[PDB]
RNA sequence: GCGUACACGGUGGAUGCCCUGGCAGUCAGAGGCGAUGAAGGACGUGCUAAUCUGCGAUAAGCGUCGGUAAGGUGAUAUGAACCGUUAUAACCGGCGAUUUCCGAAUGGGGAAACCCAGUGUGUUUCGACACACUAUCAUUAACUGAAUCCAUAGGUUAAUGAGGCGAACCGGGGGAACUGAAACAUCUAAGUACCCCGAGGAAAAGAAAUCAACCGAGAUUCCCCCAGUAGCGGCGAGCGAACGGGGAGCAGCCCAGAGCCUGAAUCAGUGUGUGUGUUAGUGGAAGCGUCUGGAAAGGCGCGCGAUACAGGGUGACAGCCCCGUACACAAAAAUGCACAUGCUGUGAGCUCGAUGAGUAGGGCGGGACACGUGGUAUCCUGUCUGAAUAUGGGGGGACCAUCCUCCAAGGCUAAAUACUCCUGACUGACCGAUAGUGAACCAGUACCGUGAGGGAAAGGCGAAAAGAACCCCGGCGAGGGGAGUGAAAAAGAACCUGAAACCGUGUACGUACUUAUAUUCUGUAGCAAGGUUAACCGAAUAGGGGAGCCGAAGGGAAACCGAAGUUGCAGGGUAUUUCCUGUCCAACGUUAAUCGGGGCAGGGUGAGUCGAAACAGGUUAAUAUUCCUGUACUUGGUAUCAAAUCGUAC
């Protein structure tokens, strides 16, 4: 994991939803979009490097797009923090 | 002379025509009283059209509200995709 | 602008481009996703800057 | 090489603005020229609660073709042709009738 | 899966018949030659 | 009848004096019109006869003028305009021998004025214009070619 | 209740008008692209929900050099937000980097855009990540090297031309039926449709042992005439020539073995400098008043340039409004053609001898040649025979005699020539949305079918969106009426003019043989015993081009005596994600449904203990033993950390 350009190209932008809004206060959990790969360790390392927030468990799932036109399937990641919070 | 036309009405032409035939040539108030208790579906549409016409007439021709008289009410076949229809009402004091 | 950064060595170019990618791109994406960033010219500016920077470091 | 540019005085040859002079503000990418006080319009803006709606009817300016307007020179008081001539280092526009320099 | 095995792009392109029908479809210009 | 030098010109009777042949002229003009790349060949003698007949018809109507020379000192259309205004000619043709570069260049823009050499004369040019101005050298060249 | 005519309206799509589209040709390029990754597709590509277009993680763009440069951030199609305005906004062009995946695909598997490998190098952290390389013939030499000691067959090594797509054409090999004979065998059908092969932009052929015979010119390649003539053909339909006589072009050479003098024109590739084109571009003339007219470019009056009245736009038809045209100029760098110029190799002619030996021919058997082996002509066989070399050979027209180009067993030959997938320019007595293309429109799209394949309808507002502010009724919808912009709303987006057919109220009264090859007749016109000249040259329907097709001072028995036809034309006849949330009843429910078995936008799937290891509770509108609550459990590394991707709704 010497190279740092690869990890920073995984996460794209956060996801905003009512469930995410409730989770941000229920357990300080956040939802961040990631690339095709589902490398949990790399995602945790990138989050630690960027936001300087410690992470203990990351939950990854896959979501398929809805239609002919098609959209690339995207990986949803839930990340929880002990006590720190970040935008 | 107040003109009010409702287009693309979702009702068969014959029913609306035969409903309106009972209102042509009669006083606005008397026709309204008759159609208050009417149960036909087209009765609601014709009531809407005539009340809109009377409201427009009063807004622009408020003078002589009492003597409003139904003058020229008719129904015409509308666009076909349940054929639609256009309901037209021309009302004036005389 | 076009040639101001041509003279500086490769190490500082790499440092600047990696710093930009790590800070500016992420901040702009966060603001866009959160509804902020009423002005979006920053994204285009940083994209053009990084494209120019990475176009170098290979022919040099 | 447009004959009309910002900060210039012109006169509308035709289009309900005959004999009335104006100042050009900007020229559209399609060639349309906007000149102060040539064609007043009463466009009805669509109401919108946000964006600080001015309200009422906005009195803006319409757009007319450059063909219907001509450059005006105060030297003679009448519209004439405008050409391009090479100066010592650059190229600049000039009028006709002794070719007053711009 | 039988449809994919039978009329699949590779299944056709394996034989000359698939190549010629692909050329004809390209000449016609349909959006999808096989599926 | 040169109209500028009071000099008479000798012309063959068979050229400007032969009987007019309406049918032959009609056939020649129809063939020429149809020979404009739309779906006709005309015999040489028939073409010569048609040209001579039309020239005679124009001569007997006083629609043809002959001058000693016709040239412009400079290739300026104003000179040609003044020259044609002198004779009060607006829609006329110029027929000469060797084509003058200056005259042809000046007359290019004039829709009502066209200049042609002796070898490049056609019935359409003669008929489309009210009058034609010709030169003695052009006259003898036409006499030789048409025979 | 109906009818006799009109007005007011509706589904209404013929006529009239518009073309940002097609159809038929001419002139030049190119006449092919591609593993250094072709054509065609999937996916991303902006401040953005969808499309054209550009682009490919650098993703409507990046670096360098030139033109314009004050507007621009491509448009549909607005809005928010920025840069620059006299040279670092933006646009166009040359030169470069990047150039996702599938696609000959060529690392393996495989289902197109999917999953997973091996080698070297790069390694602030050798867990992870980045660049290059991959499957085929033999040739150069090598590592080498069984049968079989050497040697061979064979494996590897660094490079070379290829293993795909694309409209037509060259030539060759296969290759049916439909047809006339009112059916049929030989022919025609038809060498037609179709498949393959060599490279090509053109291809094959291309310079005589060829023809008539006692007289001649000899390259091939296309064209009118010869000639639609002979001949063939149930001499019927129909097919169909050449030595011969004119145009485009016309160049014949190399080795054949020895030398002489030789680096002597010149061939083939690479620098230098000029000119003319391409790839951005600059300059480039002239007017008003007056009257209708919404707006003039329309009528009227007087003037101007014209080397430029070709064309388009501009509130109606514009030389004098603009863009443009002719004309005069322009290239930092790339690029085709011309030359003088430098270099690595063949690179002038002369003499000596010659015409390419198992060669032509012939005998055992068959190929398409009508001729299947018949009297049988053409390359040759599995096989045998087989003399020479200008002193010899082939051919004949009666053979002997005598004549003719030439020398066959080694090769080449750009010139005139067929065609257009594509690029640039123009034209059309071609069409106006049921026409023209299958498609003028998000069309080779919707739709049908397992695939193959088949294949539509739908174009139009307004000069300028100036797109009806504002108010009211109404259900906050839908719809309508005032006011207003607008010429016109008898132009209101379901937006040009709008007839009938069909349905409503009022008004007056009763109750379809085609171009074309020939034959014949009618009119008309030039010339005149002559004219008619095809293909071609050509400043282009001018002038040349009489190698032809007809008639004639001839007629006649070939003893004798001594005049008028053709071609231009016009006319005619004949022969042929379903789970929930917000919206709605409009496509459907055999009435309505504001209900749903129905569309749209959003959300939802959480794993070491679900596939050696987890039990109970809570969770949202839908997921859990996965998220939190109590901790427990299998394994490994260092009290501490870790155990990947993949689906958890229906």
């Amino acid at each position: 994991m010497i190279r740092e350009e690869r990890l920073l190209k995984v996460l794209r932008a956060p996801h905003v939803s009512e469930k995410a809004s409730t989770a941000m206060e229920k357990s300080n959990t956040i939802v961040l979009k990631v690339a095709k790969d589902a490398t949990k360790a790399e995602i945790k390392a990138a989050v630690q490097k960027l936001f300087e927030v410690e992470v203990e468990v990351v939950n990854t799932l896959v979501v398929k797009g809805k239609v002919i036109g098609r959209r690339s399937d995207w990986k949803k990641a839930y990340v929880t923090l002990k006590e720190g919070q970040n935008l | 002379e107040t003109i009010a036309k409702h287009r693309h009405a979702r009702s068969s032409a014959q029913k609306v025509r035969l409903v309106a035939d009972l209102i042509r040539g009669k006083k606005v108030s008397q026709a309204l009283d008759i159609l208050t208790y009417t149960n036909k579906k087209a009765a609601v549409l014709v009531k809407k059209v005539l009340e809109s016409a009377i409201a427009n007439a009063e807004h622009n021709d408020g003078a002589d509200i009492d003597d409003l008289k139904v003058t020229k009410i008719f129904v015409d076949e509308g666009p076909s995709m349940k054929r639609t229809s256009h309901i037209t009402v021309v009302v004036s004091d005389r | 602008m076009k040639a101001k950064e041509l003279r500086e060595k490769s190490v500082e170019e790499l440092n600047t481009e990696l710093l930009n990618l790590l800070r500016e791109q992420f901040n702009l994406r966060m603001q866009a996703a959160s509804g902020q960033l009423q002005q979006s010219h920053l994204l285009k500016q940083v994209r053009r800057d990084v494209a120019r920077v990475k176009t170098l470091l290979n022919e040099k | 090489a447009a004959k009309i540019r910002r900060d210039d005085e012109v006169i509308v040859l035709t289009g309900k603005d005959k004999g009335k002079r104006g100042k050009v503000k900007n020229v559209l990418s399609s060639g349309k020229v906007i000149v102060e006080g040539i064609n007043l319009v009463k466009k009805h803006q669509k109401p919108v609660p946000a964006l600080n709606q001015p309200g009422g009817i906005v009195e803006k300016e319409a757009a007319i073709q450059v063909s219907n307007v001509a450059i005006f020179n105060a030297a003679t008081g009448k519209a004439d042709r405008v050409g391009f001539r090479f100066e010592d280092g650059k190229k600049v526009r000039f009028f006709k009738s002794n070719s007053e320099t711009i | 899966l039988k449809r994919n095995r039978s009329h699949g792009f590779r299944a056709r392109m394996a034989t000359k018949n698939g190549r010629q029908v692909l050329a004809r479809r390209r000449a016609k210009g349909r959006a999808r030659l096989t599926v | 009848v040169l109209k500028d030098a009071q000099s008479a010109l000798t012309v063959s009777e068979t050229t400007f004096g032969r009987d007019f042949n309406e049918a032959l002229v009609h056939q020649v003009v129809v063939a020429y019109a149809a020979g404009a790349r739309q779906g006709q060949k005309v015999n040489k003698k028939m073409y010569r006869g048609a040209l001579k007949s039309i020239l005679s018809e124009l001569v007997r109507q006083d629609r043809l003028i002959v001058v000693e020379k016709f040239s412009v000192e400079a290739p300026k259309t104003k000179l040609l305009a003044q020259k044609l205004k002198d004779m009060a000619l607006e829609d006329v043709l110029i027929i000469t021998g060797e084509l003058d570069e200056n005259l042809f260049l000046a007359a290019r823009n004039l829709h009502k004025v066209d200049v042609r050499d002796a070898t490049g004369i056609d019935p359409v040019s003669l008929i489309a214009f009210d009058k034609v101005v010709m030169t003695a050298d052009a006259v003898k060249q036409v006499e030789e070619m048409l025979a």
